[PDB]
């Protein structure tokens, strides 16, 4: 089901967004998930009496950015995450970024897009889905309990686990811990596929939700974006391995309230 | 230094430091106790609305000064510098006929309310410091005083809510 | 004339201008000149085919720091020159300056604050005025031609000399030079004056005037404001020298347009 | 005016002195300046125009 | 005394002298050229009207 259609990539299957000016454009889309079912509303927070720098044309527009490369290699579940906002966070994530750090406060919401062109005599199937609580690390820390490094945007990809007891921490064993995953559950994520086959692209725009109507960006990180593999890149002897994984993102509508005076680090 | 707080900001002739004073807006701080606000703000669990902060000059009325005043909130660090403060929610006070000022530090909380205070540690809830440093210095002709005492006073807006009753942290004072 | 009043500053003198989240107060004011008659309207440089980065709140504010010490030693029209925008440039001009050079255009007008408070038993007056197109420099350049630092604020004060010719430049002598000043003039440009006597305080908005409408900040400089003293500081064995001169200015509903990756130079 | 010389049409002195002295108590300067500015009122009228006197200044 | 003119009427304590100051009205003067009114009434052959003289004390 969708427009009359290919070899070739065509027609309800070409689409267009335009934000700031960033404009994008794919010609074997599937749709987009607006997760949840309502988006986000430039609705000031109700919890500062900071009436903030709201509508600003420069910051909501899309940034793109390679994630990882795809390859045969790799085993299902597997794993890629990208943490927002904390990726888009200085340098690479423009004056969204600067404005983004000189401020306490931020409140938005995601429309992402990840792209993985292949070709028709190739198969597999890439699952791609934001989930907010979920885990980063990239570590068991250094020397002293507590736990190595959420705002790095995994360099390398990580290995499903022949079980959850979601890699606790301090040397021991017996039972699991609070941030176990059910890869075995993770399609109740506002998600979408993404088939080498069907599609060569996938597009998903998320709302907000945290614990208060603006969250503090020096401790927490809201929403993760996963894009972890579900069915492997066979590649029959002639034929282009390498498959590059791109992702390109917009804040949609942020409010930042909360001013001040640079934030000071990230190693 | 003799550890015999009293109620005054003081300053002179010229150039702080990273000045004058500061506190925070703790609602537990070392200033704000003994207060009433804080001495009630205490018989309760939460907090919410925007803090006022008062200053009253008591120097020579042939005198003269000039004060920056802020409010930072957390994400960075506590200004080391009138530059850096200035950035941040704030007033220049011209010391005139009209003795006092009237300041108040928002609520810039991501939480609809905070806690009153009850430090085991420092959690990330709490927010806040205000500082005040002079924007030019406090001038004065002959016959006048170098030195002058300028008189502190915190109270809570129109704005200001508190709730959960509670009782504190057993005392008896010295 | 104005309200009744004084020894110590009084009412229909006290003025206060909040803008942004930065608010202020001077209790022993004489006006503000809105030099030319007219202010600026965020109106969209019809230049560009950018529909740019508007109404930004946390840029549109009172952005403060020290320009020189007054004192007694000082001789008339003796000088002190302060460009806009590149002072509010970076760092100390705080998510302007960011936005400020993550786009190649600006359009704005300044909205300027000069304080110098003293003591009734203190003399003087202080000018204070905004000039476009004038001078600045701090330099005869380095063995090659042509002309030291315009960027530079004026570290110290220049010397009012006998005679313009306005700095002409290489080796030379006999004439004048495109850069003339008759500082015996300078009360054509919107000015106001600071008279320790009269004045603590002198308040000055300016619309936006090149020769574009919009330009380019890393090779223009459209207005340059000036704190250069006409008549010196005598003071009586007893008594505050050390006249501390202060300047707190805020761009007016800046248009910004033309964006792109973090201009990259200032020695 | 061009002062080959002053031949009747041109007019005018205008003087300044103190009525009663400059007064100031104990702690005040003696010794004060004040600050001079011509205009043309609202009654001026220039006409003919003309092109002075070739200069280079200083 | 260096030919340093310079912008101020400049008094006090007491008597002058024959004052402070005294500047004639001759729209080409000595202090009058340099000044606006002055320097726009030259290149002018002919002018007509009131003219005025503002002092501030500082």
């Amino acid at each position: 089901d969708q427009n009359t259609e290919e070899m070739e990539n065509l027609s309800d299957r070409v689409a267009s967004d335009k934000a700031g000016n960033s404009a994008t454009n794919t010609q074997s889309t599937v749709g987009r998930l607006c997760g949840y079912g309502k988006s986000h509303h430039g609705e000031h927070p109700a919890s500062c009496a900071d009436t903030a720098t709201d509508k600003v044309l420069a910051a909501e527009r899309y940034y793109t950015i390679d994630l990882a490369s795809w390859t045969t290699s790799q085993e299902a579940f597997s794993h890629i995450r990208i943490p927002l906002p904390h990726v888009l966070a200085g340098e690479d994530g423009g004056v969204f970024g600067a404005t983004l750090r000189r401020h306490y406060l931020c409140k938005t919401g995601w429309r992402v897009q990840v792209q993985c062109n292949a070709s028709q005599f190739h198969a597999g199937s890439l699952l791609v889905f934001m989930a907010p609580e979920f885990y980063t690390g990239k570590g068991t820390k250094t020397g002293t309990m507590e736990p190595s490094d959420p705002f790095t945007m995994d360099t390398e990809w990580r290995s499903p686990q022949g079980a959850p007891t979601g890699y606790r921490y301090d040397s021991r064993t017996g039972f699991f811990a609070t941030n176990h995953q059910n890869q075995w559950q993770w399609t109740v994520y506002p998600h979408q596929i993404l088939n080498l086959r069907t599609n060569t692209t996938v597009d998903l725009e998320v709302p907000y939700v945290n614990v208060a109507p603006s969250s503090s960006w020096t401790q927490h990180a809201n929403w993760t974006l996963v894009v972890a593999v579900l069915s492997p890149l066979q590649y029959a002897t002639g034929s282009s391995p390498d498959v590059q994984i791109t992702a390109s993102l917009q804040p949609v509508n942020p409010v930042f309230n909360g001013l001040r005076h640079e934030t000071v680090i990230a190693q | 230094t003799n550890n015999k707080r009293y109620p005054y900001f003081s300053a002179t002739n010229s150039v702080p430091a990273t000045s004058m004073v500061d506190y925070q807006v703790a609602l537990s701080c070392s200033c704000m106790a003994n207060s009433m606000l804080a001495a009630v703000a205490r018989n309760f669990n939460q907090y919410r609305g925007s803090l006022n902060f008062l200053f009253v000059f008591t120097g020579a009325a042939m005198v003269k000064g000039k004060f920056l005043i802020a409010y930072t909130p957390p994400g960075a660090g506590k200004p080391t510098t009138r530059d850096q403060a200035m950035q941040s929610t704030y007033a220049i006070w011209d010391l005139g006929l009209n003795s006092s000022f009237n300041f108040t530090a928002p609520f810039i909380s991501p939480t609809h309310y905070r806690q009153t205070s009850y430090t085991s540690p420092t959690i990330t809830s709490v927010d806040g410091w205000v500082t005040v440093w002079q924007l030019t210095p406090l001038t004065y002709p002959s016959g006048t005083p170098t030195n002058s005492d300028i008189l502190t006073l915190v109270s809570a807006g129109d704005d200001f809510t508190l709730r959960m009753p509670i009782s504190p942290t057993k005392w008896v004072p010295q």
